[PDB]
RNA sequence: AUCUCGGUGUUCAGUACACACAGGGACAGCAAAAGCUCGGCCUAUCGAUCCUUUUGGUUUAAAGAGUUUUUAACAAGAGG
RNA sequence: UUGUAUACCUAUACAUUACCGCUAAAGUAGAUGAUUUAUAUUACUUGUGAUAUAAAUUUUGAAACUUUAGUGAGUAGGAA
RNA sequence: AUAUGAAGAUCAAGGUUAUGAUAUAAAUGUCCCAGUGGGCCACUUUUGGUAAGCAGAACUGGCGCUGUGGGAUGAACCAAA
RNA sequence: CAUCUAGUAGCUGGUUCCUUCCGAAGUUUCCCUCAGGAUAGCUGGUGCAUAUAAAUAAUCUUAUCUGGUAAAG
RNA sequence: UGUGUUUAUUAUAUGCACUUGUAUGAUUAACAAUGCGAAAGAUUCAGGAUACCUUCGGGACCCGUCUUGAAACACGGACCAAGGAGUCUAACAUAUGUGCAAGUUAUUGGGAUAUAAACCUAAUAGCGUAAUUAACUUGACUAAUAAUGGGAUUAGUUUUUUAGCUAUUUAUAGCUAAUUAACACAAUCCCGGGGCGUUCUAUAUAGUUAUGUAUAAUUAUGCCU
RNA sequence: UUUUCUUAGUAGCGGCGAGCGAAAAGAAAACAGUUCAGCACUAAGUCACUUUGUCUAUAUGGCAAAUGUGAGAUGCAGUGUAUGGAGCGUCAAUAUUCUAGUAUGAGAAAUUAACGAUUUAAGUCCUUCUUAAAUGAGGCCAUUUACCCAUAGAGGGUGCCAGGCCCGUAUAACGUUAAUGAUUACUAGAUGAUGUUUCCAAAGAGUCGUGUUGCUUGAUAGUGCAGCACUAAGUGGGUGGUAAACUCCAUCUAAAACUAAAUAUAACCAUGAGACCGAUAGUAAACAAGUACCGUGAGGGAAAGUUGAAAAGAACUCUGAAUAGAGAGUUAAACAGUACGUGAAACUGCUUAGAGGUUAAGCCCGAUGAACCUGAAUAUCCGUUAUGGAAAAUUCAUCAUUAAAAUUGUAAUAUUUAAAUAAUAUUAUGAGAAUAGUGUGCAUUUUUUCCAUAUAAGGACAUUGUAAUCUAUUAGCAUAUAC
């Protein structure tokens, strides 16, 4: 499936050591086989490119479930499109007729963090957890953060 | 892009009748993008989906209990066979190199032979092998004798699609005059030049037309024997079928009730699918895409350079020194001290023999002395220039 | 998908008249509209209308039966008989090949079409020429 | 080896070609396995496909608690209140599993108009052309009107995507969520602190008459 | 011969330790005061991972939930 | 042998030239009555321009043609 | 004790870019990409050793990796790639 | 004897077509390391940013700083 | 420089028609001799290491290999024919191709049939879109409008302002030294800001809200700690 | 329960080094559930033999009789089972009906499956080459130029490549088996839920557990297993990924048992395939191959396919003691005669041609003798000439006239892309061309098409010699000036 015409065994051939020099020449494993020995003489290979590499710290999770720590999050950034897309700019007339009932834990979101530069018109989000600096801005527009599950 | 704009095919009937009461707008596959190097990489990978797989037995080259007699027995050191009497003994045994031994890396049965094309790759490629099977450059270029086909793309009523007999068929074939590229399918009978002979496939021909349909009343049993020809639904559309080899242009004769289908298959260019939920048209890169009609055009035409035209071979260095012609190029004055002492030295000569001849001072005629005595006397024509010179 | 700009480039490198021919470099190609048969860009199949095909004869060995520019008013979808339109000049060599330069007003083609013609009539001049040869 | 590599960690020390296993008769299973269930649904009845019930609630996690898929189950009182019928629920196929003790009201009235919905829609071909109590019809036999043989009898679904978007506009500005989370976090973080101290200050009055 | 937080020089791969340095933030000594004292006038006098072990928050975790013991973890030393 | 004199001989070096490559730069893409070139009628400048009638070259595998310059040692090795 | 320091941020005013010569196109990333990690010879300077076609270094040029001309001959010298 | 077993080898040996272009290294640090690595250097490939000055960069002159070797004592 | 005195020398003032006179825009072009490419097949002239043979002068050691150095008194190779050594796979990286692009990828299955292919498709999941911390927590500035905010270096843009060349509908065009604007695209350089962590510290905490001092009765009515 | 995908190379484990490494949830495939022991079952209510009647496989069967002899109270049946139950009570449906069997035929094949060498469409039609062989080449009224057939054009055989000569193939027919079960008959067994509600009530011991010891695991102050020591409880006992004690909470019910399906499959029975190998390959084995052969034995274990279409397998004669040689003969051919297709290289017997004391040979470069081979004039100077002849189209001939077929450029309408724009058809319009027809004329002096006749030559071509030019270059002379 691969090409074997475009690989470089046939191009060397033929030239006699195949790409690996008269002198050196390819052997079987001169420095070991895999990641030994990393703290010998393939220690400078380790640190750098690899630092953190022997050690341990610390707390051992014996059985971590990775269904505790879940929370999906989303930013306010985007947060307006997930109201539908003529909605966006259908209430700015200018007519405050709607704060759209966001339920991100119907979107799959658990959280709602804050990065923002959100626009000035009132929404009620329903998230499971905050931020602090989200509320603190659809607070600064008229909105809410309905605290639910 | 904007798709059908040389909008109407018309369907044909059984008796190849220039029309029909009915008029189809291309449906607007037929404008989207034929780009051959996709179809060929997404055909290609798609083929490897029918590979078998092989391999050599796992056991063949190491049924042996061969070891080395080292060194130093003068003979290599490779495995031999053990024991005796028997020619095999002992004799070489479990290298690539030996007679009897284990390949060079064996073939295993776990190769990737199959292959994942993205589906929306092998949409791109399907509507590229629909756009080439218009444009009759396209089927003219992979064989495919239609130069006595009625439209592109050839669209013909549902009651081909009721064709129930193989000596039906033909007649349909040769009314409407398609039989010319199934008797190119005829001459193109062949053997297979390996290999293939022993390996099940000895041959017969090359490919032909493909008829679209969209319900079988009775035509893919009676297209089944004609070589060259298949019959294909409109849902599925095999690529395989619709671009053989990797290459663009078959042959296709659709029904209409498989000319009506491509709208709902493939989007519109202006909403998206029925059928492929989501897909929209590819988009070409290039819209107006005829660089003749572009080259010529009077908006790009009024705002390039020139083409200025003169074309500057213009070689060969002259010697200055022996030359003159090129040195009176180069430095005119030249000229002018060349002349300066040459018309000098014409006139040292003249005094010179002169000056000699005093001795024999003979002429004054034209022999010797035309060169001296006519130029001696010809201070007599300056002596007007002191004389009649000074009435300014 | 209409141009032949583009139309060449899906072709240009396979199409099944293509002739490579193993030394100098390429100059040939099969398609019977051609008139130097070498692939170059529009001396071709397909030109969508400016395919000028000078063949012999139709009753050989008499005369260049020019098939003609098939142009525009028939799709370009082609025949039966709908899109070629096929006209043959006969009677000499110079007073042909003026009714086939006059039949060509608008010039490219044309003197490609000039010397297939000539040697076309050429081709078949051995049937009155080049004699007995005692 | 030299270097910029994402260490590597391939599981082949073990000699693992004994262990390789090849696939290609996943063409060859899809053509069983479709062909078994041809020749199942060819050899009931008119019966369902695949086809008991299996009731609908909730999978467990906080990760899917919002997703709502198909049980093992109905639950004996699931049964018992659906008017059924819980050694009758196996003949029409209706999934009886007992190990599943019901959590909720919720749960049960989630899954007890299921067990309505179906029996509703569900033609009990008689025993005897008596028709003791169907209820449903005579003439609508599975002689005559059924054959149809659904797939999937699905959750339905209907529309949790969701979005049927409505406005109010609301009122509530002043009732603050930053906080309210920051407090019932560090009331269940100090129960302990907070319970320890109160059965000592609160028990200060308990040694004056006794 | 203090507490802290980086940065630099050497060796150098411009990695580490280690040794020196030049600063910022304290808090203190001497001095009437300016002064700039971050061990020894300067160039030597020394040591990773894992482990064990102190000091340290007045802590974080043991994943059903509290309470105390235990263990763990993290910062800084020591045991080589 | 030492010190000199002229005149020659001798490289794959140097110069010029022919040819190959490589490198680097540059040109060319109105084909519909497109561009020219030689004649043959008229506006007019003396002369040129335009209409008209008298022969050709050009659909440059746009990955092609055309122009100009420099350049050439090679194991291990890389690349077309 | 200066919201003259010292750094910074702005407007003002300044002939002819401030030795020479050059421009093999230079700049910057990535594959940390292959081979290599025995060297050896020479002028000059050097250490050890009685000395060595010996041992060890600094400097630049060479052979390795390179034909051709010269030294009869020759890895390295002279000339020239 | 057969199998595990094609056990492992920093070691010896061999490693198969042509032309074109570019062209090394025997040094650094570190390693139970000294017939071997990993590391940096040297190499190639592939680009990219800038083509009908006052951008800079490298051996001399000028200005300035540095030096303890030859010589000198 | 100036002007005459002056005596010398160059240049411009050669239009029309014609012709076997330079760059032929790397020029090599002419006169003459020999020899006819015979219907089938000779001959004349020039050329040819075709595989050789003959003759002669110059050159010329035996290859592969490890090596600082091989013709080596280093090893291998008597000769032929066939066989004979950088692969497959898992995982990652860079690069290039291709598709779609806040996405993306159906490939475990299920459908639909035409056949181990091709076609359609649910619900998931992977990777990505949000990180950090040992952990508990926490989580990326008021851009609805600043691409990193600001600065520097900045290719391009009817941008945009300001003398002449060129065609003058006296317009409008295109080219240079200039006034601008732009995120001044990208990329580098620098200075900031933000999330988290850790440490200093300004919390008299003024405070601010809230189970609590108000009644109705679980609820909504006060200021305060 | 099991299998796949994902979780996940994750949590963990590890000289915390090398390395290793699961599971819940989620998504699929498949789905099927149950039985005991132990209670106030409340008449051993059970079973195996054997004999005798008597059914209808060639029955470790069916029923009954004697209840003949035994098992069984140290516990057999029925009910009933941790997911628990059993009796009362209500309340609401409630028989001569059902479920499961075998027997039987609905059905004049009535369906469907699998299996059957029993059955098939159309050319061996007319000429070339083989005239060794046709399956190859040509041809075969029109039906829109298939000769015919085709739901059959897979493959194989047959003297070359065959849809039509043959077997098959496609669709089927027939034939055989099996499965279906309308009724009837007999033997069994049975005749629900339950908003609800009082009483009765049995839950597995040297076994969990704990200590230690050993191996094992991802399991870390124990993941599983085992030995030994210790030995439970009945609101008890196990588990909740960190040991312990308290008080909870959740969650199961261990120490007895059965169970289809999805899943696996280098073996066996029968098949189909392939981007596999092509006789030093592919199995070791294409063949009388696990053979011949070797080893005391365990074991080791080869090599070896091909005449031709047909044996037509070389009668006969001569020579010889003879296989044989020579001549015949068969054959398309014995360069096909049993190294039987082809028949390479190494290595040489003979022939033929030169040469030989000249690194040992071989070699390179430049020539050479001999041999052989390759390529090469298409008409003038200071011109693809004036004349003169010859033929023929009979739209052309110059034109005029006519009939068409398109092009180009205007116009218009319907379509796309709805306003223009464009592009596509469908019409019309004009000028200029071209095609076939007729005619001052067929040549009326022209038009096409051929041949001797001038200028300076056979000119052109190649090979030479000459002469001149330009580049790069070598040598030689001397016309004057300055210092």
């Amino acid at each position: 499936m691969s090409n074997i015409k475009r690989k470089k065994t046939r191009k060397l051939r033929g030239h006699v050591s195949h790409g690996h020099g008269r002198i050196g020449k390819h052997r079987k494993h001169p420095g070991g086989r895999g990641n030994a020995g990393g703290m010998h003489h393939h220690r400078i290979n380790f640190d750098k490119y690899h630092p953190g590499y022997f050690g341990k710290v610390g707390m051992r999770n014996f059985h971590l479930r990775r269904q505790h720590k879940f929370r999906p999050e989303i930013n306010l950034d985007k947060l307006w499109s997930l109201v539908g897309a003529e909605k966006f700019a259908e209430l700015e007339k200018e007519k405050s007729t709607k704060a759209p009932v966001i339920d991100l834990v119907k979107f799959g979101y658990y959280k709602l963090l804050g990065r923002g530069h959100l626009p000035a018109r009132p929404v009620i989000v329903k998230a499971k957890y905050f931020s602090k600096k989200a509320e603190d801005k659809i607070k600064k527009a008229g909105g809410v953060c309905l605290l639910s599950a | 892009s904007l798709g059908n704009a040389r909008p109407l095919v018309s369907v044909y009937t059984e008796k190849n009748e220039p029309a029909k009461d009915k008029n189809i707008c291309l449906p607007a596959v037929f404008k989207a993008p034929i780009r051959p190097d996709v179809v060929n990489e997404v055909h290609q990978l798609l083929r490897r989906n029918n590979r078998q797989a092989y391999a050599v037995s796992e056991l063949a080259g190491h049924q042996t209990s061969a070891e080395s007699w080292g060194t130093g027995r003068a003979v290599a050191r490779i495995p031999r066979v053990r024991g005796g009497g028997t020619h095999r003994s002992g004799q070489g045994a479990f290298g690539n190199m030996c007679r009897g031994g284990r390949m060079f890396a064996p073939t295993k049965t776990f190769r990737r032979w199959h292959r994942k094309v993205n589906v929306n790759q092998r949409r791109y490629a399907l509507v590229s092998a629909i756009a080439a099977s218009g444009v009759p450059a396209l089927v003219q270029s992979k064989g495919h004798v239609i130069d006595g086909v009625s439209e592109f793309p050839l669209v013909v009523s549902d009651e081909v699609q009721k064709v129930q007999k193989t000596k039906q068929a033909v007649i349909f074939l040769r009314r409407l005059k398609i039989w010319a590229d199934i008797q190119k399918v005829y001459k193109s009978q062949r053997f297979r030049a390996g290999r293939g002979t022993m390996r099940d496939r000895r041959r017969i021909a090359r490919r032909g037309p493909l008829v679209v349909y969209d319900k079988d009343e009775g035509l893919r049993k009676a297209f089944r024997n004609i070589p060259g020809i298949e019959t294909i639904n409109v849902d599925k559309l095999n690529l395989l079928k619709l671009a053989p080899g990797g290459h663009v242009g078959r042959f296709v004769i659709w029904t209409e009730s498989a000319f009506a289908r491509l709208n709902d298959l493939f989007g519109t260019w202006k909403k998206p699918s029925t059928l492929k939920k989501g897909y929209n048209l590819p988009q070409p890169k290039m819209a107006n895409t005829d660089l003749s009609r572009l080259l010529k055009s009077e908006e790009i035409r009024k705002v390039l350079r020139d083409p200025r035209k003169r074309v500057f071979r213009s070689v060969r260095r002259l010697n200055p020194l022996t030359n003159v012609r090129q040195l009176i190029k180069l430095n005119p004055y030249a000229e002018v001290l060349k002349r300066r002492a040459a018309l000098a030295a014409e006139k040292r000569t003249v005094a010179k023999v002169l000056a000699k001849a005093k001795k024999q001072n003979v002429e004054l005629a034209k022999s010797h002395f035309a060169n001296v005595a006519t130029k001696a006397a010809a201070n007599r024509a300056k002596l007007l220039a002191a004389r009649k010179k000074k009435v300014a | 998908a209409t141009s032949s700009h583009l139309n060449w480039l899906i072709i240009r490198n396979n199409n099944a008249f293509l002739l490579k021919k193993r030394d100098v470099k390429k100059p040939f190609s099969t398609e019977p509209n051609n008139l130097a048969s070498v692939s170059s860009y529009r001396y071709s199949g397909i030109v969508h209308k400016k395919t000028l095909g000078v063949v012999p004869a139709a009753d050989k060995k008499g005369f260049t039966a020019v098939l003609k520019k098939g142009k525009y008013a028939q799709r370009p979808a082609k025949n039966t008989v709908r899109v070629d339109f096929k006209a043959g000049p006969r009677r000499s060599l110079k007073k042909l090949k003026n009714l086939l330069i006059g039949s060509k007003y608008r010039k490219d083609l044309t003197q490609a079409a000039l010397r297939r013609a000539s040697a076309v009539l050429r081709s078949q001049k051995p049937a009155p020429v080049k004699g007995k040869k005692a | 080896g030299k270097g910029n590599n994402m260490i590597p960690n391939q599981h082949y020390h073990k000699w693992w070609q004994r262990h390789v296993k090849t696939w290609f008769n996943q063409p060859a299973r899809k053509v069983r396995r479709h062909a078994n269930r041809v020749k199942k649904a060819k050899a009931v009845f008119p019966r369902p496909a695949s086809g008991a019930l299996r009731p609908v609630v909730r999978c467990p996690t906080i990760r899917y608690h919002t997703k709502l898929r198909a049980g093992r189950g109905f639950t004996l009182e699931e049964l018992k209140g659906a008017g059924i019928g819980a050694n009758f629920a196996k003949t029409i196929g209706i999934a009886v599993d007992r190990r599943r003790k019901n959590k909720s009201l919720e749960s049960r009235q989630r899954n007890i108009q299921r067990l309505k919905e179906y029996r509703s829609k569900l033609i009990l071909f008689p025993i005897n052309e008596k028709k003791i109590r169907a209820g449903e019809s005579s003439l609508e036999e599975c002689k005559l009107a059924t054959q149809l043989k659904g797939p999937v009898l699905p959750i339905k679904n209907e529309q949790p995507a969701v979005v049927e978007f409505r406005e109010v506009t609301k009122d509530e500005k002043k009732f603050k969520a930053f906080a309210t989370l920051r407090k019932a976090r560090t009331d269940a973080r100090l129960v302990g602190i907070r319970a320890k101290r109160a059965k000592e200050a609160a028990e200060s009055e308990d040694a004056a008459k006794g």
